[PDB]
């Protein structure tokens, strides 16, 4: 199982991105989180498979996370962006190597975001 | 590939020629470097917003308005494949007055001729800008290859330079030749100036 | 002659083997309360029921040599009521750990409650008798017959009706029933481990639970690959009269072995399907 | 977020020294270890980071981590005296860096001063300088605290001289070695 970001780069400030992670027995959550260079990780977004949300005070209402169970692919709806929301956006998600198994945690790569030009 | 900048307080452009994002630091004398600029637009937490960073190719710090802390070296740390690669660093000093270098010139003391060694030393006091040359002419006859010169940082009340360019040769040498002499050149100075004294 | 030889020698291996890793894996469980659990008791059954049906291996292989039956008939009474005893315990045995296992996942919240070690010890002597009401009538019925060749030791009825009744009280109530219960208890176990995240809230807890049901399915597979050649081999002889044939009894003796073998085989599960039980399993070998 | 660099001392040419300095008040996994190094009166030169790279000082040097990263260096040269220091970054910097992207060496420490010296604590050598506003000072060879004005950086002989624009007191602490200026 690898988990792949993608839809981070260079945007003005006030536009959109289409952040994406995928992951290829069964995925119950998927989660994000930022990190800047002078400040700690914060969480942005929290997802279950039920498809329930939520949010960061600063995050909320400029986020939409949503859960495609088919695919087993989530993506993150960025809108509103700042050049305050500049840092490296990490994907998490949790599952099961297999039915007998433990659950365990993974951690993605992480995306590059900056909003200037 | 950035070296020596001159501008006063309150001055409005460095430039770091190159294609990853550039990081632009500061570090004082004796201190330890300070992220200012980082992924070639983006302020450090905390930093004042006079520092700004843009990118065409060749990216450029540049600062609304200098202040007297603001006095330091900036480093461009630009990434690559798998190695960053830093600038060689740029430095701005306090622009002040040309000034013109009193040069003197010190024949070896007797206790070091005693001793075995000969030192000869040409002193330029209250210079400005740093910039200078310093010629050593013995018998008449031009000398390289030994001597050290030493430069001082900008001094607190005066804002100029100090530098001393020191000949150490063998006491037989020294006693060969009659005439010593430091020739210096200056923009202030009209023509080069030479002190001269006699063994 | 040499493969007489030969399956005496076979035979006297895999009774010695499944003896001493019975006796072992009792040991095991006996020794220390963290031992204890509801599972390990099926287990305890388990190994008690291969342990009593080898001991009377080397007993069944000797006759191979000379074809008489010099023991006792109160030794063949023993050996022919234990034989029956096996398969009944055993399977109740597998047939309640799984339904065990259903109570654990798909009920946790009574599965503490109703799980309590002295239940489990209730419900293996359930087992016992269920077994006994059909293995004391075999029990009664052995006697030796003074053939005019050698003694031997057979089966007695008063006999073409109770003889397949026997076989079909085994068939229905030994193997179908316990089979389809076992079936019935995993399909809805299999559902409630994919659809629900978490089981027991623990990780390690729940990693302990999926791993222990797997080697109880693990074991219950084992046992049904080992068990169906002989019941259905039993079933078929008799329904169409199967003449004797050099390939019909080395299919007989293979089944028979196979069945007795799985005794032995069942210590092996263990060791390699249960760290708990691997580090027992060295720690008082040293 | 703290960086405390230790591990520097006086060493000999061609030898070897092993620096590691911790890292304090985050987690390690999800971030790496720099080395810097500044020689003096140089600018600031990377060597390597704690997925390893190193400056082309490769295979000369060896870096290693498992709360701290251990900077091993072999075969030592005249040049490699140097301040060092150890900054913060990201783990995966090589894959996060882009052309719109730098993360950047956000946290630094205090630097630590390696010195390769063929040579012991050698006694300083005072000279009083002779006034031909006239100048006269003190010069120091072949060693420093100066006490009386100007007074220079030191310099280093294949050496700093003070001026007064009167007694010259000259304080070695090594050497423990303690030292009037007149026409
Ligand atoms: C020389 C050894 N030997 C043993 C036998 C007969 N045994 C074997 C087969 C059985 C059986 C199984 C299913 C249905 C059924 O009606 C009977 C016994 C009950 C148990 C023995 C076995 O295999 O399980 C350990 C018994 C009649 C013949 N020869």
């Amino acid at each position: 199982r690898q988990l792949v970001e993608s839809g981070g780069g260079l945007v003005q400030p006030g536009g959109s991105l289409r952040l994406s992670c995928a992951a290829s027995f069964r995925l119950y959550d998927m989660g994000w989180f930022r990190q800047a260079p002078g400040k700690e990780r914060e969480g942005v977004a929290s997802i279950t498979s039920g498809g329930s949300t939520k949010y960061a005070d600063s995050v909320k209402g400029r986020f939409t996370i949503s859960r495609d169970n088919a695919k087993n692919t989530v993506y993150l709806q960025m809108n509103s962006l700042e050049p305050e929301d500049t840092a490296v956006y990490y994907c998490n998600a949790e599952y099961r190597t297999g039915i007998w198994e433990e659950l365990l945690d993974g951690w993605g790569k992480g995306t590059p975001v900056t909003v200037s030009s | 590939t950035q070296s020596s900048l001159s501008a006063s307080v309150g001055d409005r452009t460095i430039t770091c020629r190159a294609s990853s994002a550039v990081a632009w630091y500061q570090q004082k004398p004796g201190k330890a470097p300070k992220l200012l600029i980082y992924s070639a637009s983006s302020l450090y937490s905390g930093v004042p917003s006079r520092f700004s960073g843009s990118r065409g190719t060749d990216f450029t710090l540049t600062i609304s308005s200098l202040q007297p802390e603001d006095f330091a070296t900036y480093y461009c740390q630009q990434s690559s494949s798998s190695l960053i690669t830093f600038g060689q660093g740029t430095k701005v000093e306090i622009k002040r007055t040309v000034a013109a270098p009193s040069v003197f010139i010190f024949p070896p003391s007797d206790s070091q001729l005693k001793s075995g060694t000969a030192s000869v030393v040409c002193l330029l006091n209250n210079f400005y800008p740093r910039e200078a040359k310093v010629q050593w002419k013995v018998d008449n006859a031009l000398q390289s290859g030994n001597s050290q010169e030493s430069v001082t940082e900008q001094d607190s009340k005066d804002s100029t330079y100090s530098l001393s360019s020191t000949l150490t040769l063998s006491k037989a040498d020294y006693e060969k030749h009659k005439v010593y002499a430091c020739e210096v050149t200056h923009q202030g100075l009209s023509s080069p100036v030479t002190k001269s004294f006699n063994r | 002659m040499i493969t007489a030889i030969t399956i005496m020698a076979l035979y006297s291996i895999v009774c010695v083997v499944g003896l001493f890793g019975n006796f072992l894996v009792m040991y095991v469980i006996v020794r220390y309360t963290k031992m204890k659990t509801a599972t390990n008791i099926y287990i305890f059954n388990l190994a008690l029921a291969d342990a009593l049906a080898t001991s009377t291996l080397p007993f069944q292989s000797v006759n191979y040599l000379m074809g008489t039956w010099p023991f006792g008939t109160i030794l063949c009474k023993i050996v022919i009521s234990i034989d029956y005893y096996n398969m009944f315990t055993s399977i109740f045995t597998l047939c309640t750990m799984s339904v065990d296992r259903y109570i654990a996942v798909c009920h946790p919240v009574k599965a503490l409650d109703f799980r309590t070690p002295r239940n489990a010890k209730i419900i293996n002597v359930c087992n016992w008798i269920l077994s006994s009401a059909i293995g004391l009538p075999v029990m009664f019925m052995a006697t030796t017959k003074y053939r005019q060749g050698s003694i031997d030791c057979t089966l007695t009825f008063s006999t073409w009706y109770w003889e397949n009744l026997l076989k079909i009280c085994v068939f229905i109530f030994a193997f179908i029933m316990p089979v389809l219960i076992i079936t019935v208890c995993y399909g809805l176990m299999i559902l409630r481990l994919k659809s629900v995240r978490l089981l027991s809230g623990s990780r390690e807890k729940d990693r302990n639970l999926r791993r222990i049901t797997r080697m109880v399915l693990v074991v219950v597979a084992v046992f049904i690959v080992c068990w169906t050649p002989i019941h259905i081999y039993v079933i078929i002889k008799a329904l169409v009269t199967i003449p004797e044939t050099t390939f019909q009894t080395v299919s007989w003796h293979f089944c028979i072995a196979l069945g007795y073998t799985n005794s032995c085989l069942n210590p092996v599960l263990y060791a390699f399907l249960d760290e708990n039980f691997k580090r027992c399993f060295r720690e008082f070998c040293i | 977020v703290q960086l405390v660099e230790s591990g520097g001392g006086l060493v000999q040419p061609g030898g070897s020294l092993r620096l590691s300095c911790a890292a304090s008040g985050f987690n390690f996994s999800y971030y790496s270890i720099h080395w810097v190094r500044q020689a003096p009166g140089k600018g600031l030169e990377w060597v390597a980071y704690i997925y390893t790279s190193y400056a082309d000082v490769k295979g000369r040097f060896t870096i290693s981590a498992d709360n701290t990263a251990y900077l091993q260096m072999n075969s030592l040269r005249a040049e490699d005296t140097a301040v060092y220091y150890c900054a913060r970054g990201y783990q995966y910097w090589q894959y996060h860096a882009s052309w719109y992207w730098n993360g950047g060496l956000d946290y630094w420490g205090q630097g630590t001063l390696v010195t390769v010296s063929s040579a012991s604590t050698k006694g300083p050598s005072v000279f009083p300088l002779a006034p031909s506003t006239a100048a006269l000072g003190c010069l120091v060879k072949d060693y420093v605290t100066v006490s009386w004005v100007h007074t220079f950086p030191a310099v280093l002989q294949s050496s700093l001289s003070s001026v007064v624009t009167y007694i010259c007191n000259v304080n070695h602490k090594p050497s423990n070695t303690k030292v009037k200026v007149e026409p």
